[PDB]
DNA sequence: ATTGCATAAGACAACA
DNA sequence: AATGTTGTCTTATGCAAT
DNA sequence: ATTGCATAAGACAACA
DNA sequence: AATGTTGTCTTATGCAAT
């Protein structure tokens, strides 16, 4: 995850004036991000992945087309600043843009679904655009698509729920710090610690405790 | 001789040390003659029950608004923090309109998911008819604090102060003393987002994000000693979470979870 | 919306119900202010059916000050006139169906009938209801229409019918004259002694007296 | 002996009054904390009569939680047991005549009989009540015992429908009879059972009562 | 690898802990990269030099007015304290006019003697021409604090709060909830005067009056360790007076008397 | 010894209308004069006077005066008993209960006029300057010298000295023995500086290592 | 006054001490009170020129000189002296209030010093030929560098003539554009960056910049 | 040796400049630390002319705690000592022409001669000047001497009249560079200024180190 | 050793 | 111009008794 | 032991 | 209706080295 991303700028008439729609999609998780744009600009170019980075993280590479605002020096300098590897492609190639096909299809489907669901047919109210975008974002990212046994979130974050503190070594009476223990609570000068085998919780002074490995 | 002591306190209201030194009287009689006067002891017990918190991620959320002069002409910002994980979501608007909260929460949902409850102050548009109706449509709780103390939302308020500090740091490190161009607004906001959520703060060894997506909750806490309201420490409960500030404890039989200040709890044995 | 309080002005009328047959007659007493109701049961129109009605009505919801009625013959009967003389409450006549005397009792009859039909279809009786189920059905309709608020209002129709502490204010003083009602974990609600009103204040903002 | 709160504890019994023939089989039901007395007349002991009085008693007092009753072939019958289950109300049946729970209901029955008597012979119906007068006389006696008086209480029953601690005085003793309503960090707010007076006492001057 | 750390701080302004954890770096480089940013530390040094005091009795005095509702129609009171011995004198007047200020001092003078300096806030009548010329006629100094902080005269203000507390205790301990009859004003003031001056306050073993008339002053202090402003503790001075709040220390050769925060001094050897 | 007997009377002062009645309280062991003034000769005014005189000087042991209406009246009597001061009366003008009162009266009557001519007031000083005049007269009579000795009444009254040493305390030595002959100087936190009463040698010592002497 | 070396006021006076050369030549600076006096026993163009320049020599180059319409002050020699000096010359009566009166008062104080010094040495009205310059110069020293009046800085210090910090204000903000002049032990005088006005402030209400 | 202090020690001597004729004589006084010079250019040499020069000198510049002059009959007169007693200033005498405190006076006299000559040749008078422009030449020379800097020296004689310790700071490079004197020092950091650029910066208290 | 105590150390508030 | 103060309260601690 | 360090513990602020 | 919070900073402590 957070390895390769794609992107494209797609039209849609119902969100006039800011009818320019930006897309960016991951590969390993197929997570989506969308931003409105009044007009496609190399600066609006900046504005998108900055938002995309915050919600997902910093990827390792990005692949796109040869767009006008995709190729100016501003974007190159900014991606260099963040240390992310650009890789342009053909405006429509499949060996490059490959997940964005399913992306665009699902995004337009969901946008149409919601736009007609909330009693609109040709123009979303200007105050109600971001609402629909956020709803589509949440629906397509937190819910499985088609056969998917997991939503994009589950693949992207591995959202398990651990219940044990980190492995920690405790100063034993011989002076050494035996590993295999996990802290439970960091109180005042005292931290309750358990043994991974006996499952006994013991209060030990904060001076005799240090993490494992 | 405490008859003259009683007369002296009644006609003079003298402190216990001077009473002891002025009538050849000791510790005890000085005390139980000084506490007899009701006027000598009025205030010195003001209770302090200080405990808002949620337990697991997407359970309790907080929200306020911010006036940011650099963000002109879109100064108003709505900030949302997940109490369990301390993750932050913000959005930029121009009016305090209910529609802005409509949008701000919607984006917050898209990034973090669906919480259960949202605590907030009784803002002019928080309790509006449309806002409440739409919130019910989404199906999540809403609980306003006491009407007037912007202190029950202390988490979102402190997050507000921190976000203002961070955004001003970025802005005036970018060479913008008074205000930010309309172009750079979103870049500053998103950079602040990535800085805050994806990097751990202070000294905790846990990033707020992987705190949120990988929460750790104890199924059975350790035994502790508890300053039960009666005034003295009691033995036989378990602490669920013990934050730097404040803690939550659980009974061994009734299995009640309550939020108490950390001073009320100390470790068992 | 008259500003007068409860127990002041009443309104009485009977009604017909083939469901409740053979005991097919019913009467309800309603207040102009509280809109609270008392329901009796009978099968024939009599001066004592209202007497059964009034006794049930006066006991549940207190004594009335004035009652506005119609020109029914049994309402001026000797028995009920002696009853009212023993009561001490005046009796007034009028025209049967004006907007000043018969203000809400007819609509109350209609609403009670609608409730009885909807509950009869809820528990499974369409045409008529046996005399065994009448008591509990009437009780359920009464509880739904009285214990629960109907429509919109700041208080329910049944609602229509502390140690001393010092709290702070925005000025920063410690005014006296309040009593805590509920003692929350970090909050409290206090009732003033003179203005007898409840306000919620955080625990860290109040201290007692004496 | 005084209860803890209204609409949480109930109790009932069976009474027969020969003057109410042939529907002489009453069904008494009274609360403990709120001490609200209600009855419903019928002409035999049966599951039908028990569930009719109970369902009527549900809405005239409040939705029940757990009612304590006596042994018999009516409450323990299958229909009334499933009625208890369906209405979500428990059963705490005991000895038919147990002193711990039925002395109050027996006293209430004696009071009801005495009131029916006194009011009936005040009206002029001495021995037995006719059909058209039974409901009115029952309502009359109930009215006599709704909102005038109970007989001894300064706080009437339907008007209502802290752990003990020892405190300290200057005398030298630790006196009991105080329940803390409100607790403070440097005091306590206790109230006596008898004087029902709230006084701020320092935390030093209190200790648990047993 | 500190190059990426420098970039990360410059474009992102990260705390040293997260920078150390996120680029496999340690204590030092994390520090001297986080202090390079001028924006990462702006306020956190606010100097606090807090030391008004006199040395011997009748050397330095303070004064303020008080609005006491219980003293109507003569609510205004003039309070004077001798900083050396903490004696108090209060006089009652109807107006804050200079003539009242004239009256208050000489009454205090007749009780405590003649001081040399009287610090006061720049009241509308303290700096009045008549007050100044009359004071010069008496012939003792007059120094005003900074124009606006009623905090440099902290001693007279604290004694003001104490006196108001005592007079309230006396008034409502005698059966006057809201105000005082004209027949009771003078004896209430006299009793309040007698209580504070002629009796101990708190834990000090020396009465204010017998402090004033029978003061003790050290002619040569004991060696101490002194936080000279040089950063650390310098050795070689002697403390003259060390109050619970704050102290004064003397040079061994320059013979300078200086009022210094008590945290800046600790015992020698 | 100081503060054993007091004396009191009134004095009518026409130069001081309308508050023309003046009370004078005089110590006997130190001749310290305390005065306060009231328009009408009632009770409440004159116990106000006595309260002020007590506040400025302290609590005496006995007060001698005339047999005036208020001086032995009840209010005054139980007020004085609650204060716990021994009242004394006598012939209204006797040379024993009023031995020094008249001397103080003539001294004050000279001083008030002297000052009135000093600021050029002849018939009656305005109500504004009355209190200032009284305070100035009190300062002149008390702190200065009108006798021919080397001790002002204040010097007689309060025993005004300038001490140099704190109270003596018995320090504990490291072997565990308490040891007197030491007097504390500075009560610094944790460490208190105590000086050897003989060698004038100071030393820093922990707090609990020292206890008060006698 | 605003700044030194701006306005100079020269007038002549007579003191009978140094007769027969009893005439004097004195210049007064309005904004600094600095004074130069050169003995000149004959009011002439040479005498006024010699003292005028000696006044510049003692203090420094001015921008203007204010005098009266004396024929020895607007003569061609004096006009050319001022022209080659590049300063301004303004006439007068003299005797105005705001200007041309401080010169007279300064003359009064200068002679005050000469009389007190002469009577200290032992001369009443006539002084030896080896004493006039001595007395006048001693008076210059006494008046100039010894503070006269109720100021903190001597008149010569009243002649010709920090790091940036952020201060709190009543609002609680922390504004920039400030510099510290004097650093007290618990206090500080701060000057604005632009207005360049100095006010004092508690040391606890300032924090530095950058 | 100039770290004594301004308005402390003054040096006086007579030099005979060839342009002041017929009022040739001239008394000169200088200050070691403040580098401030004041003269009167009398027409006679004597104790009366000496103290008339001296007493105007002290009015112009300040109050010295000591005034030093070469020994001779021109300064040891009893009237001069009565003047000193009237001003209460200690006096000492030295060799008439030693290097203890008179080389500076000699160089100051030569500087006065050169400045006077160049000013005179600028005005138009080569050899002699009328008795009316002597004072203006003196005033212009004094303004050049006092207000304006002499030579490469930055500190004008004014700056050394009525006016932090040097410290070294911590640089990122590894240089404890000098040229820094703290002005206002706080407990978190200081406010230093350079000696040549004279720019004020705030540097952490761990970033500083005193000088010598 | 445990509990209790006597003291010491430290914290809080409010003065127009 | 020329600066916090301290009584009151609370908690912690060591000794002395038990 | 002395110095320095690595750590921990405690304190302040401000957000309509 | 439904309650302070915590990052940043300063001070103190102990161990490890010298
Ligand atoms: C010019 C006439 N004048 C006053 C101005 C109006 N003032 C006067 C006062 O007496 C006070 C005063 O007592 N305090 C109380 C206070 C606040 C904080 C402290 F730290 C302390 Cl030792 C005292 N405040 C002010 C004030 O205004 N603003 C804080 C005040 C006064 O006499
Ligand atoms: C009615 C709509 N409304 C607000 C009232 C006006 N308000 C609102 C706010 O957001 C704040 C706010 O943030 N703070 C800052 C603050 C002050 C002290 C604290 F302890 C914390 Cl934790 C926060 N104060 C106020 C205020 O009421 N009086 C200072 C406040 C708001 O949204
Ligand atoms: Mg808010
Ligand atoms: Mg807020
Ligand atoms: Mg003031
Ligand atoms: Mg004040
Ligand atoms: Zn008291
Ligand atoms: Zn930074």
């Amino acid at each position: 995850p957070l390895q390769i991303w794609q992107t494209d700028f797609t039209l849609e008439p119902r969100m006039a004036p800011r009818s320019w729609l930006a897309v960016t999609v991951d590969t390993a998780s197929s997570a989506i991000v969308v931003t409105q744009h009044g007009r496609v600009t190399s600066v609006a170019v900046q504005h998108h992945w900055a938002t995309a980075i915050a919600v997902l993280g910093r990827p390792k590479a990005i692949k796109t087309d040869n767009g006008s605002c995709f190729t100016s020096k501003s974007t190159r300098e900014w991606l260099a600043r963040w240390g992310i590897a650009h890789t342009t492609g053909i405006p429509g190639n499949s060996q490059g843009q490959a997940m964005v096909e399913r992306a665009n299809r699902l995004l337009k489907d969901k946008i149409r679904v919601l736009a007609e669901g909330d009693g609109f047919m040709k123009r979303i109210p200007t105050s109600k655009q971001g609402e629909l975008l956020a709803k589509a974002m949440y629906a397509l990212n937190h819910f499985e698509r088609g056969e998917n046994t997991k939503t994009p979130i589950q693949k992207h974050w591995r959202p398990t729920v651990l219940t044990e503190g980190p492995p920690v070594k405790i100063r034993i009476e011989t002076g050494e710090w035996e590993k295999g223990w996990n802290v439970l609570v960091w109180g005042r000068g005292y931290a309750a610690v358990k043994n991974r085998d006996t499952d006994k919780v013991i209060w030990v002074p904060s001076r005799k405790v240090k993490p494992d490995i | 001789p405490l008859r003259e002591a009683k007369d002296l306190h009644t006609a003079l209201h003298i402190g216990p040390r001077a009473l002891s030194k002025a009538c050849n009287i000791s510790m005890q009689q000085a005390r139980e003659v000084v506490q007899t006067c009701p006027h000598c002891n009025s205030a010195p017990a003001l209770e302090a029950g200080v405990n808002p918190r949620g337990l697991g991620p997407l359970q309790i959320w907080q929200t306020d608004f911010t006036l940011e002069p650099r963000m002109a002409p879109r100064s108003w910002l709505a900030v949302t923090v997940d109490t369990a994980s301390s993750a932050i979501v913000v959005t930029q608007h121009g009016r305090v309109t209910s529609v802005a909260v409509q949008h701000h929460w919607a984006t917050a949902i898209a990034v973090l998911g669906r919480p259960k409850a949202i605590k907030t102050d009784n803002g002019s548009c928080f309790t509006s008819k449309s806002t409440r109706e739409w919130l019910a449509r989404w199906g999540i709780a809403h609980t306003t604090g006491i009407p007037g103390n912007s202190q029950g939302q202390a988490m979102v308020e402190r997050a507000n102060r921190l976000l203002k500090d961070k955004i001003r740091v970025l802005a005036e490190g970018d060479g913008f003393m008074k205000r930010i161009p309309t172009s750079k607004q979103g870049e500053l906001l998103a950079k602040a987002m990535y800085a805050l959520n994806h990097f751990e703060r202070g000294e905790n060894t846990k990033t707020p994000i992987q705190k949120h997506w990988r929460p750790t909750v104890l199924t059975e806490g350790p035994p502790v000693k508890i300053r039960i309201e009666t005034g003295e420490w009691e033995k036989g409960w378990n602490v669920l979470v013990w934050g730097r500030g404040y803690a939550a404890v659980k009974n061994r039989d009734t299995d009640k979870v309550i939020w108490v200040p950390s001073r009320k709890v100390k470790p068992d044995i």
